Formats: structure tokens, C-alpha cells, sequence
RNA sequence: UAAGGAACUCGGCAAAAUGACCCCGUAACUUCGGGAGAAGGGGUGCUCUUUAGGGUUAACGCCCAGAAGAGCCGCAGUGAAUAGGCCCAAGCGACUGUUUAUCAAAAACACAGGUCUCUGCUAAACCGUAAGGUGAUGUAUAGGGGCUGACGCCUGCCCGGU
RNA sequence: CUGCAUUAGCUAGUUGGUAAGGUAACGGCUUACCAAGGCAACGAUGCAUAGCCGACCUGAGAGGGUGAUCGGCCACACUGGAACUGAGACACGGUCCAGACUCCUACGGGAGGCAGCAGUAGGGAAUCUUCCGCAAUGGGCGAAAGCCUGACGGAGCAACGCCGCGUGAGUGAUGAAGGUCUUCGGAUCGUAAAACUCUGUUAUUAGGGAAGAACAUAUGUGUAAGUAACUGUGCACAUCUUGACGGUACCUAAUCAGAAAGCCACGGCUAACUACGUGCCAGCAGCCGCGGUAAUACGUAGGUGGCAAGCGUUAUCCGGAAUUAUUGGGCGUAAAGCGCGCGUAGGCGGUUUUUUAAGUCUGAUGUGAAAGCCCACGGCUCAACCGUGGAGGGUCAUUGGAAACUGGAAAACUUGAGUGCAGAAGAGGAAAGUGGAAUUCCAUGUGUAGCGGUGAAAUGCGCAGAGAUAUGGAGGAACACCAGUGGCGAAGGCGACUUUCUGGUCUGUAACUGACGCUGAUGUGCGAAAGCGUGGGGAUCAAACAGGAUUAGAUACCCUGGUAGUCCACGCCGUAAACGAUGAGUGCUAAGUGUUAGGGGGCCCCUUAGUGCUGCAGCUAACGCAUUAAGCACUCCGCCUGGGGAGUACGACCGCAAGGUUGAAACUCAAAGGAAUUGACGGGGACCCGCACAAGCGGUGGAGCAUGUGGUUUAAUUCGAAGCAACGCGA
RNA sequence: GUCGAAGGUGGGACAAAUGAUUGGGGUGAAGUCGUAACAAGGUAGCCGUAUCGGAAGGUGCGGCUGGAUCACCUCCUU
RNA sequence: AAGGAGGUAAAAAUGG
């Protein structure tokens, strides 16, 4: 462009979108509203719990869970480990973090914290998945 | 439904208050029992949800899980056939099914002689079994 | 229509030191006859020659190669132009290949090169760059 | 006509309510005309003071007609009488009109518009036994008959039967 | 000092004046009168969002993001209005009124406002003690002691961050046991360990123990103003006393290696590999991907790598991203030149002279608080931290200087741009008129059984006389040859001829004006075909449609018909692969050779404007472009920022309608794309060859029989071979 | 008495949520029907427009080459 | 002699 263009037009960035827009959204009761808050973190409660089909090329019975978060936003999170103790009704902590094989699941329930348990029998990177030191 | 939350926020703070009321969801009914001492327990611990709590909640006999079982012998034979579109499937059992003795599950046997069913399909078989009994045939 | 002579008189000047001309003959002005003279005390041309014709008249430069047919002259850049000027102070004035290029300004004291711009501690309009 | 205010009734039938003039203000939709007096509000008597005007006259005078302010009285000032209730939706008919004089006024008829069809002029069609007429002192941009019925978008398949 | 035009009009005390009132103060601040002004594309108004700044994070910078802690300024104190007192308020812990909400009551009536410090409930992923003291600094009152001070000074809690120190050090092969792997030799954990020696940072115990403290006041003197003289007051020198932290920091002495290491990763990016279990399951994953029996990618074990009182994950910002490109990108084919004109504002603008000093450059002064960042020094044992100086930071303001460039003013020039004069060609446009060929239809003569059509057919037309042939008539549409990489036009487009009106372009000349120019948002027009309305027209062709054929089917291609339409007038629509997929203007950069319309000099040379081909330098990812640039430059405009969603939705404007213009997002994928390369393939092609055709002899197919094969039958007619390349084949 | 918060009444503007029902869009496993495009893709393809059809699509009109191809003439380049 | 541009015939079953 030329300079009398860019003074009359100037350039435009492009925005850029967030990979985890559910955490970013917080909810006031009283006022019944959404309000813009960056969280790291959000409780909710398992709508649903169960096994999903990966698209291909991979094939398996991916553990996940339909959840209802703090600001009334319902969100796919996939479980991470073996074996998991949800059921509907559990609260659980969400935090961002897609499944490149499960489509509309874009969230992951932490592993250790509130009702979710560690993963039993885990003794390499614990941290990942709640389990405490054996020792 | 809205106020679902609100109950399971009402039900653990009821809990930590009252060890003897417990409440817990039945996996095969998908539904939320609350277990008291009595009926004037109960009833009080509802009168409180509805009101302290507010959250109106009924009530009513737990629903029971039911089972069904064959009761007589029979051998019995499938075939399903789809070479008419496109590409064509074919598989054809036969199986023999029994009453069980009661208490002892599901028992899947293989009697086959001759690799006539091809030993790749026989767990296939089995899998498919399973579902199917999964799923209700009378009710 | 013609709308930088500056620029025209550099572009014809690149042109001809790229296809190797001997001499080349433009329209004159007062500015491209002070840069032609700036260019030749420099040493990037050998020569400049003005004829005081008719029709503001024109100027005859005559390229400079060196030894091995090589070019003196790299590349010239118009750096100011009319569609947006540029100006800068004594203590900003830019050295054009770490100082084995000129910087053609000018300023007050007439069109002088960035050396004695820096020198007088003076700024102006920088015409061109000449490496 | 207390209180109530459609609880009446098939149905708000009847009644009640609105009603004049001035000012403010006025939606969807629309064929841009409308809808519209949409809706919803404010004012209205009398006295005095000041004061822009218009018609007719030399002028006086007579007539018309405003504006501002300050006061007075009543429950109440278009103080009586006369003078739209309004709004939101749906079916039907485009509309103004016409009709069962005397139980039906309507969604029926008509309509402007559309189309089909007959008719070359002593036209066809109609009245009459005929003569003689209407058509028409017209002539296919005309005239008769059938069907449809503003406008907008459209109007599919079948010619075996009559 | 902010986003939106899918917000273009806003304003009526509004803008100005006069008079008055009012205020600390000027002022439409308010009122009365007069006028119709004021703002706005340099973005008014409206909507949304937001305390601003010093600064903080990031970045090489330019920039981008942010506005915690600390300092300044502003605003607010349950919500709204008001005033009182006062120097100061329209007042957080004041008053009044109204409102919402809550509480107490004897039911008559009363009370309250933690966005002060703690703390409670709630919300949340998430953020602390209902702590000690006014000893220090500051503030209010007091003459003062002193009182008050949840400011403040401290302590408590939290790895929340930064910084610092630990979890031991020396010797230690005799490579101890034991784990893991193994080629069963051994390798590795490993100087690691054991053992001997050493230290006590830390830790436990017992002692000593700061600074922060200046003071104020009080008591003594000395001195200074005043006094007639004291007491007093200012100042100076002395003395008693003053610590929440706290018996804390710190120091000393003794005892013990004894209490004090975890997290992630090891396929590539990326430092670190092996064994077992699993077997597209369980699972992993930032991307590419991994996992179906040999998994360095899943889980465990050994080992290794990076960090370490932390290590990982998630969220958010900058970077890498030149991926909005001023620095610092693009638009022939990858995304991108509006279909094309005419033209407004704006942007930009040829040569010379004089002048101004708005931009531009230069010097001085003031300021840009403190803290912060950077540089230096000093103090905590170091460091973080603290302190002190410097430097930096303005698009800052005032003032003094310079005149080249941009800007302003004045005066000249002809090169650009127009005009005159002499010439040229043209399917440029609009309206009337004339004409030949051909198709269709109608009438008539001759004439017989077909015509037509296709790969082959059938439908259809024709025994009523078709088709063919001859003559005449009716009507509509298009203009055979010329005709050409030819011409004209901004584009769309324009092809028979004639007349009238009319536009543009090119060549030469150098009188004439003297920069009058270029581009061009918004606007205003034209704009292939189809399509729409009204009225005509209707030959041909032909959507729809009917029949025939093909086909597994055939809503098609093919055949026979056939309506709208195709044509005209006037309106509407406003879109095309509207293409050179290439915006306009201007100048510059090798050549060769055609063709169109001119001009000058001797078939030749030179030259202007077009139209083609080939081809340097240069450019390009390549293909290619290359004086008709896609090269080198300057000006202006339009447009692009991964593929879908989608030219969709919503809003707006336009349209009779069809639709047109403007034009997203959610969500989804890791691609989508361009040019070129090698193969393979084609119901693509060219050429060459072969008992492949052709030339010729003899056969098979016909008869009987032998044999093999399919089929059927049977108890079995064993199995294998199925176009050529199965069938006197395995045999 | 003026001004005057709150309140009441009224017709409009704007925003958000929600709504029987409805529309296309994206993704998904070996689903069903045909085979439009890519070679001349077996009717060259594509663009605009109109109409028709289960669907891709067909057909008509104009346009483009970003189209292969055997025989012919017409030029232009080395 | 070999390449670039324009016009222009004649042919055609269906499925791999
Ligand atoms: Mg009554
Ligand atoms: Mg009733
Ligand atoms: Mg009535
Ligand atoms: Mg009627
Ligand atoms: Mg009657
Ligand atoms: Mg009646
Ligand atoms: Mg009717
Ligand atoms: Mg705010
Ligand atoms: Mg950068
Ligand atoms: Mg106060
Ligand atoms: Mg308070
Ligand atoms: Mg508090
Ligand atoms: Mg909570
Ligand atoms: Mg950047
Ligand atoms: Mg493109
Ligand atoms: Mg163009
Ligand atoms: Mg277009
Ligand atoms: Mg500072
Ligand atoms: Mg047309
Ligand atoms: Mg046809
Ligand atoms: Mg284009
Ligand atoms: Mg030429
Ligand atoms: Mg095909
Ligand atoms: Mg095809
Ligand atoms: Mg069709």
C-alpha cells in the first residue's frame, strides 16, 4: 500500500482465539451474567461419564466426561490414566488441553484433585495423574 | 433439573452435618438414593433441603434392577446376509443355548470342529453375544 | 506524470551503470546538477558536463568503472520522496555501508554528502544513498 | 345507585363510556396513497393591564382577530344541548356499490382486471310468423357469449371418454 | 491519550449578542429579549468498553501487551437528591428527605450502612491474624507531661516470587554384596558403597547479647531580643529517664553425619536407551504421530539427562511470526487489479528568479516530581535488598540563528497538458431506406411408396398422394466471398449496402494559453448473455415438455417434434473465465523481424503511433515476462493475509421479481494450494515391427469315430487347469 | 411560590435470555443409490444466467481456455 | 526443415 494508504486504512492484526474458551468465562449470580476472567482452573459437575471412539486412524474406548462448569458452561473433558472413579454428579477440576483423537472434547478432568482420584498403580511421572509417593 | 446442583451442594453439606444420612447414585439406575434411619428421618432431612436448602425434592421407592435368564434348552442357528449393495458380508452360528445353574454367569463354549467358523471370529462371536445380551430380549 | 526527478535522475543513472553505459544525458536542474557534482567529487562518475540549452537545458554524466570492468557505482536509493519525506538531525544522520558509501543530503548550507553534514553539525532532508 | 366491575349471556345483547375546539404527539405494516382523529396526553370560565395585527373609512367610528402578564370564583368553565370508544389478532370478500318490498345485507351479486370463444358486416347474438328492429348510425383497439374476479407471485400432468 | 460507519447526521440554552441575577472567580452558570447560529467524513451523534499516569512484561529495535504491590492525580462511600457547619465538604465511621434491604420492640415505637483493620457468610481454581505497641516516622489536641492514632512500626500464616546456604568432606579397588542387562566371558549402578580420618554451615543444649533511642519533658548553667528588673522566650552545652519487636538478630562453648531430595523427561524437534508386560486393547500425545507379538513413543524396572527445595501441568501476554511488513510482505498462474468509463474531496506534482520561515536543521533557558530501568560507588559476611550520584526519557514550551528541500507569496519558461493550421484510416454510435442467398409455411402442375433419421434403430411424416421436382406468394432472422497476430472503441462490443446526425483516435507544423497535470474514496453512467414488465413480431434454432432409441436404470448424451425465449420499441436487472486471470500516469534499460495508418531523406535509410513473433540485461518458486515488462524507479487508487463454514447469516441499501451490493461468527481440519520432475495410466496421437493383415496352399466349422472340457445323472462319476496364457492340459 | 429526587401513567427505541416448530452447515465406521469431475474422464471442462430432475447433475443462451485430437487451407518465428 | 497462432471438415453402440 502506499503511505497516504496505510495513514487513511492503518494495518490490522489479526485477533487470535483461545484454545480453552471455557476457562475464560466466569459467571455472576447475582447479576445472572457472563464475565470475562482468565482461569486456570474450573470446578464442575459430571453431567456424564463414559467411552468415546477416536476418528481414525486410531481405534480405542477413550475415557471422558460430559461436565457442567462453575459458570454454567458444558464442556467434553477427556480423563487421563487407567481406570478413573467418576460417575454422574462428581465434581471435578477442568483445565485446558485437547484430545487430538476425540473431536468435541477439548478439556482435561486433573487427575488427584477434589473427587477425582490418582491413577492406582502409577509410579512414573505421578504428578501427571494425582498419585502420592509410595515409598 | 435446574436445581440439581443446588441438591448435591445440599446433600454433602447434609452429610458432613448428619454421619447416620448418606446418599449415593446407583450406577444401573442412574438414580440418587438417600438411605436414613427412619421415615421421620427422611422426612426431615427433605423438609430441610426444600427449605433451608431450597431445593423441592420427591420422593419415592428406590426402582429395582431386574434380570432375565432362559429358562428352557434350545439350539438355534443366525444368518445374516448383505452381498445385495455394495460390498457383501456374510456369517452364519450356530449355537446351543441352556439355562445356567443359577449364580453361575454367562459361560460361552466352543465346539467347533473343522475350523467351519474361523478361529479369527469366534471371540467376535462371543463380543457380539455379549452386547447382545447386554441389551434386554424380554423387557 | 513525472512526479520525482531525484528518483528519475537515480533510476536512469542504476540503469545505465547496470547495462555498462559510458555516458548518459538527462534533463537538468539545479539539484541533479549539485548531486552529479557531489557524485564526481565522490568519485562514483568521472565526469559531469552541462549544456545550457533550451527547455532548462540537460546534463551529460559520464560513468566511472574500475579495473576488471568493475562497477564504482553498487546501488543508489532514493530515501526521501514525495509521498513521504524524510528529515534527519546532525546526531541520526545514517552511515551508508559503514561509512564506504555516501549519504547525499540536503541542508541549509546547501546539498552536501552525510560526512560534512556530521562534520558542521547539521541535519536536513536526506536525498539519497550511493554505495 | 353502596361495594364489586362481564362474575351475565350463545354472544358485553342492552346500557354505560368517548364525543366539540385548540396544542403536543402518534406504531406495525404498506400498493407509499395510506394506516391516522392511530394511540397517548395538556388546555377551555370571568375581570383587569399591556400590546403585533387585518377589512372598511379623511379621520372618528364599525367589524374581524391574536399574544403576554396579574388577579377572581366554583365540586365542576365545549359548566346546558348537540358532536368518534379505543387497541391487538384471525377467516372471508380487493375496494365504492347491489340483493330476498314484508324473518336472510352476507363470505351471495356486481365490479375494474384476466382468459377462452364466436363474429368480415344484411357480422355474430337477440326479439318477431314476417315485415321491421336492437347490435350500431358501431366495424376486430369492435360487438355477442362462457368462465374467473383489484393487485402480487403463479397456474403443473392427461386428448382414452364427452 | 479507544473500538465500531453492519452508527451520518447531531444540536434549541443549543451558538452568539444585550440586560440582570448568581459565584472565590470569567462564563448560557441561570433567567428575559433579539438573531439563527454551533458541531460534523480532520468522524459529529450513537453504541460498547475503560479510572489516567509514573511505570511493569516482552522485543535487537521499531513495536506489542498490561495499568497488582509503591508515588501522583481523579472519582466514589447502601442507591438518589439536598443543603447545614466550616478556611475547607455538598462530608466513608455528620445531618435531612426519598428508595431498597436488614434488625430490635413491651406493638406505643426505634435502629443500621466494613470499598477502614481483623473476621464471618457467599462467589471462586485462588489470596492471610477477630495478633503486639505507639518504642521509631507522621498526624490531631494540648503551654507541657500526656491522650488518641488497625496511619504506621512489628510479629503470625502462605515455596507465592527473588536471592542466599544446606542435605556433608578427604582417602577409599579390595571394582565388596545386591538390582538391571548379557553374547553367560562380562558390563553397569560405582569411589557409589563398606571401612579409617575430618568439619559443624545447619540442628540440639547452656551462657553473653546490639543497633534501631533522636528525643520531648524535667533539672543546671552560658548567650541573644525585649525589660526599669525578674519569671519567661529563642539558641548552645551538660545530666536522669524512654523498646512492641525481644532475650529476637548476632557471638561464644559442647554433641552428633548423625534429623534435611524431590519432580519431569529419554522417537525427531530435544540432553538422555535397554529388558520385561500388553498386543490398534489398555493407553500416550505440543506438532508430525505411536500401539495388531522385536514398542528406545503405552505401564513397570535398571540406567541416563535436565533442574533442584523445588519440579511439572493448565491459564494469559510478548517472542520466535517479515504471519498487517514505517523499519520489513504482496496482488500473470499460489489469497489479492473494482467489468469499464466520467468525475468530486483528498494525496502527489515540470524548469528558473526574488521573498517569507509553517515543516526542516542548529544554540540557550525552563521543565519532564519521587521511586523504578541502565552506569558508578557505599552498607548489610555474599546476594537479593537498601542508600547515594550520574546518565536517559518531549511528538514539550519560550527565545536566537540557516534557507537547500517541502509549504506560502510575487515574477518568468515551454519541454507536460490543451488549442490553431494541413492531412489519414476505421465492423465507433443512433435513425431511416434498399438488396441477394438460404430456411420454414401456403397454393398449384408432374410423380410413386417411400421420406427422414441413426452406430444400428424406432418414433414421426406419407397411399387423403408424402419426399423429389417446377412456378408463384407470405413472413421473420442473419448478412456467403472480402476477412487479415487486420481495424475501431474505456469496457461490454462493432462485419451486406446507401443516406442523415454524431463520438473518439493517429500523423506533420510550429503561430497560440502557459503547469491549466496524474490518480481518484464517496458519487454519477455504460455494461455480453440469460432474466423481468408493457406492446408488437415469430422464419430458424430451442430450456420446459411429449414420443422413440441406448441402458441394469437413462428425469441425459443420440433421434422425431416442440413452448417460453431467440427479434423489435420502451423501461427494469447490473451480473460473466466482464481475462492479458496482468489498475492508471510518467520516465529509463540490447537487439532481429513482420503487419496497420501516416511523415522525412536517398528498391534503400530514418522516423511517429498502433498491432504480432523471436530474444539480451534484469526479474521470477518455476513456468515464463522481457520498449505492448512480469525489468529499473516515483505518484495515486483498488485489493490480499491458511482451507472449509461462505459470498452464507444478521443488519442496511437497491430491485416488480429473479436477485444484486456490503458482509461476519461459532464450529472444523492441518492442511488447502502454484510450478515443475519421475513413473503409471488414457473409450489421446505419431511412427516401426510381427503368418497381424494382404498373396497363396491346405485345413477346422458339415458326416462317423478318438480324445479333453462344460452341463446333467449317479454312491462315486477323485482332484487340479477357465480369454489370449484352461479344454489329446498335470496323465 | 419556583426549582426539585423518587414515584406513577403512556407510546416508542435498543440489548439479552428463552420458545412448539423449522433451515441449511460441519464431523463421523466397512451404510444405501447412481458415477458429476480428473485422460478427449468415455457428452471437453469451467463462468454468468434460466428452467428441469432422487442425487450428483441435464438442457438452452452468451463467454473463457485454465481444452485433447486425425485431415485440410491461412499466416508468423528460427 | 522444424516450431508457434485462426478457421475448418468426416467418423462415433454400451461396460470395464
Ligand atoms: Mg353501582
Ligand atoms: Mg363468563
Ligand atoms: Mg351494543
Ligand atoms: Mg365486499
Ligand atoms: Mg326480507
Ligand atoms: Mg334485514
Ligand atoms: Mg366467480
Ligand atoms: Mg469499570
Ligand atoms: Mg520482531
Ligand atoms: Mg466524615
Ligand atoms: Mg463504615
Ligand atoms: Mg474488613
Ligand atoms: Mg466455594
Ligand atoms: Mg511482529
Ligand atoms: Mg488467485
Ligand atoms: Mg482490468
Ligand atoms: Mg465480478
Ligand atoms: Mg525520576
Ligand atoms: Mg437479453
Ligand atoms: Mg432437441
Ligand atoms: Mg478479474
Ligand atoms: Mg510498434
Ligand atoms: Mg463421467
Ligand atoms: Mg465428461
Ligand atoms: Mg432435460
Amino acid at each position: 500500500p502506499t503511505i497516504n494508504q496505510l495513514v487513511r486504512k492503518p494495518r490490522q492484526s489479526k485477533i487470535k482465539k483461545s484454545d480453552s474458551p471455557a476457562l475464560n468465562k466466569g459467571f455472576n449470580s447475582k447479576k445472572k451474567k457472563f464475565t470475562d476472567l482468565n482461569s486456570p482452573q474450573k470446578r464442575g459437575v459430571c453431567t456424564r461419564v463414559g467411552t468415546m471412539t477416536p476418528k481414525k486412524p486410531n481405534s480405542a474406548l477413550r475415557k471422558y466426561a460430559r461436565v457442567r462448569l462453575s459458570n454454567n458452561i458444558e464442556i467434553n473433558a477427556y480423563i487421563p490414566g487407567i481406570g478413573h472413579n467418576l460417575q454422574e454428579h462428581s465434581v471435578v477440576l477442568v483445565r485446558g488441553g485437547r484430545v487430538k483423537d476425540l473431536p468435541g472434547v477439548r478439556y482435561h478432568i486433573v487427575r488427584g484433585a477434589l473427587d477425582t482420584s490418582g491413577v492406582d498403580g502409577r509410579r512414573q511421572g505421578r504428578s501427571l495423574y494425582g498419585t502420592k509417593k509410595p515409598k | 433439573k435446574a436445581d440439581q446442583d443446588k441438591m448435591t451442594q445440599a446433600l454433602v453439606k447434609l452429610q458432613e452435618e448428619d454421619p447416620t444420612f448418606h446418599a449415593h447414585t446407583d450406577e444401573e439406575t442412574g438414580q440418587v438414593i438417600i438411605g436414613g434411619m427412619g421415615e421421620l428421618h427422611l422426612d426431615i432431612l427433605v423438609d430441610r433441603m426444600k427449605k433451608e436448602f431450597n431445593v423441592e425434592c420427591n420422593v419415592g421407592a428406590p426402582m429395582v434392577s431386574y434380570r432375565e435368564t432362559f429358562k428352557s434348552s434350545a439350539q438355534v442357528q443366525g444368518k445374516f446376509s448383505r452381498q445385495s449393495g455394495g460390498r457383501g458380508q456374510y456369517g452364519d452360528v450356530h449355537i446351543e443355548f441352556t439355562p445356567n445353574e443359577t449364580g453361575a454367569g454367562f459361560e460361552f463354549e466352543n465346539a467347533i470342529v473343522g475350523g467351519v467358523v474361523p478361529r479369527e471370529y469366534i471371540p467376535s462371536v462371543e463380543a457380539g453375544l455379549k452386547d447382545a445380551m447386554e441389551n434386554g430380549v424380554l423387557a | 506524470t513525472m512526479t520525482d526527478p531525484i528518483a528519475d535522475m537515480l533510476t536512469r543513472v542504476r540503469n545505465a551503470n547496470m547495462v555498462r553505459h559510458e555516458k548518459l544525458e538527462l534533463p537538468a536542474s539545479n539539484i541533479k546538477k549539485e548531486i552529479a557534482e557531489i557524485l564526481k567529487s565522490e568519485g562514483f562518475i568521472k565526469n559531469v558536463e552541462y549544456v545550457e540549452d533550451d527547455k532548462q537545458g540537460v546534463l551529460r554524466l559520464f560513468l566511472k568503472y574500475g579495473q576488471n570492468d568493475e562497477r564504482v557505482i553498487t546501488g543508489l536509493k532514493r530515501i526521501s520522496k514525495p509521498g513521504l519525506r524524510v528529515y534527519a538531525k546532525a546526531s541520526e544522520m545514517p552511515k551508508v555501508l559503514n561509512g564506504l558509501g555516501i549519504a547525499l543530503v540536503s541542508t541549509s548550507e546547501g546539498v552536501i554528502t552525510d560526512k560534512e553534514a556530521r562534520k558542521r553539525n547539521v541535519g536536513g532532508e536526506i536525498i539519497a544513498y550511493v554505495w
